[PDB]
């Protein structure tokens, strides 16, 4: 599934719920490390709610496990990403991937 | 410097995958010509359930009853679509029509048709620049800077606008997305 690994803590009470929405800063990389995407890069966070089917499962699972001023690496496999399909373009198919992910804020 | 896209892909290969899931999505969850006569007398009972006020035709409001269409980003794309006649309502007629469109055992051109019909906001036939950026900032919303997706939308209308008058036909559009097989992705039973 996904694999939660903390890079920095955070408060450790704030945990983001079903129907709250989670403002994060991410970088992905396919498991050899190498980059496809990075909202830091964009010098705009990443925003999606919980619970309402916006972001690939290991995010709405991992995530979850996640608390405010966090920065955890999150290893994913393909059957919680894009799993044997991949995403056009972008994710190769069978990828497992590699998200640094950081909760900035929950609102 | 500009931004690019993952890979340096077009906005149609970029969002596509995620109009096609969203507008499964709507659709299953509304359900819970090409068809025979049980499957339009199935049809039938999910619409008069829907109908809420009895008026025969289903409005926005009635569409956004449902909790799992409120943070659907396509949801009043597909409503503009099945309101064929305008009128800013979904009669039994245009439900049916349009839900004929995603059964199985359908054409893959009017499955890209009706892909091409979520960017052809006025649906004059061509997807202006404008349009491609509106419908894209709903499902964008505030993730994207409006620099960053209008840089994006530019570059993809260039490379794809072949005759040169700015907007993106449908054959067009075919040229751009025709290996991506979305219409394999656009299937609900009835
Ligand atoms: C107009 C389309 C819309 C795009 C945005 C609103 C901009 C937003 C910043 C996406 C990036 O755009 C520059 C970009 O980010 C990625 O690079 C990434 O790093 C990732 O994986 N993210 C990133 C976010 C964290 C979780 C994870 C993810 O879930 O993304 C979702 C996703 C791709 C879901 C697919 C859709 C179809 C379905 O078949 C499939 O089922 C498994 C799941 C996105 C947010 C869609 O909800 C909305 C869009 O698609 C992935 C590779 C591609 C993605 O671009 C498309
Ligand atoms: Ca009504
Ligand atoms: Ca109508
Ligand atoms: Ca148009
Ligand atoms: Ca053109």
């Amino acid at each position: 599934g996904v694999q939660v690994e903390t890079i920095s803590p955070g408060d450790g009470r704030t945990f983001p719920k079903r129907g709250q929405t989670c403002v994060v800063h991410y970088t992905g990389m396919l498991e050899d490390g190498k980059k496809f995407d990075s909202s830091r890069d964009r010098n705009k966070p990443f925003k999606f709610m919980l619970g309402k089917q916006e972001v690939i499962r290991g995010w709405e699972e991992g995530v979850a496990q996640m608390s405010v001023g966090q920065r955890a690496k999150l290893t994913i496999s393909p059957d919680y990403a894009y799993g044997a399909t991949g995403h056009p373009g972008i994710i190769p198919p069978h990828a497992t991937l590699v998200f640094d992910v950081e909760l900035l804020k929950l609102e | 410097h500009p931004y690019w896209l993952p890979n340096f892909m077009d906005v149609f290969t970029w969002s596509l995958p995620f109009v096609g899931e969203k507008v499964t999505e709507m659709l299953v969850n509304v359900l819970n010509s090409h068809f025979d006569a049980d499957e339009i007398k199935r049809l039938g009972k999910r619409f008069k359930k829907l109908d809420l006020d009895n008026s025969g035709s289903l409005s926005v409001e009635e569409f956004m009853s449902l909790p799992e269409l409120q943070q659907n980003p396509l949801v009043q794309r597909v409503i503009d679509i099945f309101d064929t006649d305008g009128n800013g309502e979904v009669d039994f007629k245009e439900f049916i029509e349009g839900v004929s469109q995603f059964s199985v055992k359908g054409d893959k051109e009017q499955k890209l048709r009706f892909a091409f019909r979520i960017y052809d906001m006025d649906k004059d036939g061509y997807i202006s620049n404008g349009e491609l950026f509106q419908v894209l900032k709903m499902m964008v919303g505030n993730n994207l800077k409006d620099t960053q997706l209008q840089q994006i939308v530019d570059k993809t209308i260039i490379n794809a606008d072949k005759d040169g008058d700015g907007r993106i036909s449908f054959e067009e559009f075919c040229a751009v997305v025709g290996g991506l097989d979305i219409h394999k992705k656009m299937v609900v039973d009835v």
